[PDB]
């Protein structure tokens, strides 16, 4: 960004005009990175008097900061955050950041089940317990379930591992890096097989989900920001541990922040900073909008085929309602 | 407290391009920025944390690094990540519990209730977990989760005591392990047929805990700090080095996980203390106690698998004090009524 902060000082902060009853200040957040994490939160203390309105500004390629910037806060009770377009899960004793990996696993079973779909897959088990533990919770239904062996990440012993399944759809998420192990290994991979993977998040580099403003650039993400401090801020209206850096520790966390909907997006979080009925989108890359919001359902491509054959089993079979031997009858909810 | 590391480190090469150092800063802001500037975790030394989270930011700064430092005076690690693998040898509070069970599997009793947050939370669950005739405690009847400094709670003790069984567990803090000891002598004065099941230190903070019934290097971290190094010692790599530069160096040393797995591998090649998994130690042995009158005779050897009790084997309960015989009948019963001719003749 570098001088777009610069943009970035007048519009957005104008934004917060959009939508400021009575807001005291918001004058900028400055950057001033200087390509160093080391000291980068030594000068955020330091520029940390009259306490502060609330800065965020955070982005970094390929998301390992977020526990500096959890013992910041609690070293100076800042309840401020930094980035949206970088994320990932934490939960330690400020951190709001658009991500939901059970809401992506939620919505890859949805589009399972309108897209008519049995998924045993495992990848290198960073954090596994989560995903596997969502996926078998998730099993416990009455349509999906036929698919549940799991696997295990790492050439040979990944091939044979990874030919031992088959199962056609196919989906796995674990760490890039791990990731490409699976174009590298029985080299199964068919076009027989979509795949989704949640915990690499970021982006490609076929179908998978994604944050509703990973789209959208930078100027979305800093207006999500102000307005997430501007309800912090009118919640407050109903101390930054004095900004001390040189009681004996502070404690409290989403002391006003709650939940609010903003830019037709629900910009809320749970006391766990999660993700609350949020939005999320799906890609399409030979990116595509494929993907959801509400609770609801939304899926493009109302397709009734399903490319399949990759083995001459699905026939084309059709009739008319005869009545003796063809009922065609209404079914909401489900068939009978 | 640097004496001992003074001579741990000029005990490091026993064995066999430097030998690291720290200076130990009370708080962590400082600590957190010297952590790097001032130099995988060579030093890993947490000096005297008389708070709970204090040893966390400069453990995940060298994990930031990607050096997994090993701690020391932990015995509640919830770490398992917020982390990433950081190295540990004393075994946390996960399984400090497990052991109980299979004791109490051929000890005692067969169903014993227990009880709680996060720590308490991986407890339980991992004590489920290892239960997979057959039996059951808590799980046979309840396990609460309850909040941390609720004083007064008076429902706890009493829907505890109106159960089939008088044998329960627990494992909290220090307050709340205080707090539920008091309630015991109210709400039926719990005793006389209970048991109780707790870390080590929650029986040495237990001021006032007299029925209720630990540790290998803990609190003393004197003859493991030459096993630990020693175990560091053979993490040299064979096949780059562990890189030393803290500003200018955005990226991370691929050498890291890719040695901490082998250290995660490495087992044995020591003694005493020493002799898995991740930042954990699959192997220790523990003593037990019956808090006899206000001494608590740390007597056991339960030594996980293999248990060898001797010398006053126990007298548990407050009110008894006599052989526990352990599982408790019930006489009361409530039962169903449902209304029809055959059987349900019904009346004003
Ligand atoms: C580590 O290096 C410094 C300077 O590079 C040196 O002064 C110190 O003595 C070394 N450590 C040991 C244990 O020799």
């Amino acid at each position: 960004p570098a001088y777009a902060a610069e943009a970035a000082r007048l519009g957005p902060a104008v934004a917060a005009a959009v939508r400021s009853p009575g807001l005291d200040v918001r004058p900028v957040a400055l950057v001033l990175n200087g390509s160093d994490p080391r000291s980068l939160v030594l000068q955020l203390c330091d520029l940390l008097g009259l306490r502060v309105h609330g800065v965020v500004f955070e982005d970094d390629s390929r998301p390992a900061v977020a526990p500096i910037l959890d013992f910041l806060s609690a070293q100076t009770s800042l309840p401020i955050v930094a980035v949206h377009g970088g994320a990932a899960l934490v939960l330690t004793p400020f951190l709001q950041l658009g991500s939901s990996t059970e809401q992506q696993l939620q919505v890859i079973f949805e589009v399972l089940e309108e897209y008519d779909w049995t998924v045993a897959v495992t990848t290198r088990a960073p954090g596994h317990r989560a995903f596997l533990s969502y996926i078998e919770v998730l099993t416990d239904g009455s349509l999906v379930g036929w698919e549940h062996r799991g696997a295990l990440t790492l050439e040979a012993v990944l091939s044979a591992q990874l030919r031992s399944v088959s199962a056609q759809i196919r989906l796995l998420f674990c760490a890039r890096e791990e990731a490409e192990p699976v174009f590298r290994a029985a080299g199964l991979t068919g076009s027989g097989y979509v795949w989704f993977m949640v915990g690499p998040q970021l982006a490609g580099g076929l179908f998978a989900v994604r944050s509703a403003g990973w789209r959208d650039d930078l100027a979305r993400r800093v207006a999500a920001g102000v307005a997430v401090v501007a309800r912090g801020a009118q919640a407050l209206l109903r101390p930054e541990l004095g900004h001390d850096c040189r009681t004996h520790r502070g404690e409290s966390l989403h002391r006003y922040f709650m939940n609010i909907t903003w830019d037709n997006r629900d910009y809320s979080f749970n006391e766990d900073g999660f993700l609350v009925n949020p939005s999320l989108v799906v890609i399409s890359l030979t990116w595509e909008v494929v993907g959801w919001e509400q609770q609801t359902l939304r899926l493009k491509y109302p397709l009734w085929s399903r490319y399949g054959r990759f083995l001459t089993q699905h026939l084309t079979v059709a009739t008319l309602e005869e009545r003796p031997f063809v009922i065609v009858e209404p079914a909401s909810g489900t068939c009978i | 407290h640097e004496q001992m590391f003074r001579e741990a480190v000029n005990q490091a090469n026993k064995r066999h391009l430097n030998a690291t150092s720290v200076t130990h800063k009370p708080n962590a802001i400082q600590m957190a920025l010297s952590v790097c500037e001032d130099l995988a975790i060579l030093v890993s030394h947490p000096p005297t944390p008389n708070d709970h989270f204090t040893p966390t930011p400069v453990s995940y700064t060298a994990g930031f690094y990607r050096i997994p430092v090993l701690g020391l005076t932990t015995r509640m690690s919830i770490y398992s990540s917020i982390h990433l693998s950081f190295l540990r040898t004393v075994p946390p509070y996960s399984h400090q519990s497990s052991v109980w069970f299979e004791m109490m599997r051929v000890y005692s009793w067969n169903h014993i209730i227990l009880l709680v947050d996060h720590e308490g939370r991986a407890a339980q669950k991992r004590l489920e977990t290892l239960l997979e005739d057959n039996k059951r405690g808590p799980k046979a009847e309840k396990v609460l989760q309850f909040d941390p400094g609720t004083k007064n709670v008076t429902a706890l003790l009493m829907e505890a005591k109106e159960l089939e069984a008088r044998v329960i567990i627990l494992s909290a803090s220090e307050d709340d392990a205080a707090t539920v000891y008091r309630a015991a002598a109210m709400l039926n004065m719990t005793g006389s047929g209970y048991v109780w099941l707790v870390g080590e230190r929650e029986i040495s903070g237990n001021a006032l805990r007299y029925a209720p019934d630990q540790l290998i290097n803990g609190k003393n971290e004197s003859a493991h700090i030459s096993d630990a190094v020693g175990v560091v010692a053979q993490a040299v790599h064979e096949l780059t080095d562990p890189p030393r530069g803290c500003v200018g160096n955005t990226n991370i040393w691929k050498t890291g996980p890719l040695f901490k797995r082998v250290l995660m591998s490495s087992k044995y090649a020591d003694g005493v203390t020493g002799r898995n998994e991740d930042g954990d130690r699959k192997f220790a042995n523990y003593s037990i106690m019956n808090l006899q009158n206000r001494k608590l005779v740390q007597v056991g050897i339960y030594n996980g698998t293999h248990v060898i009790p001797n010398d006053r084997k126990i007298i548990w309960p407050g009110g008894e004090t006599e052989k526990p015989r352990g599982y408790q009948m019930s006489t009361r019963l409530k039962i169903v009524t449902i209304h029809q001719e055959p059987f349900v003749y019904v009346k004003p």
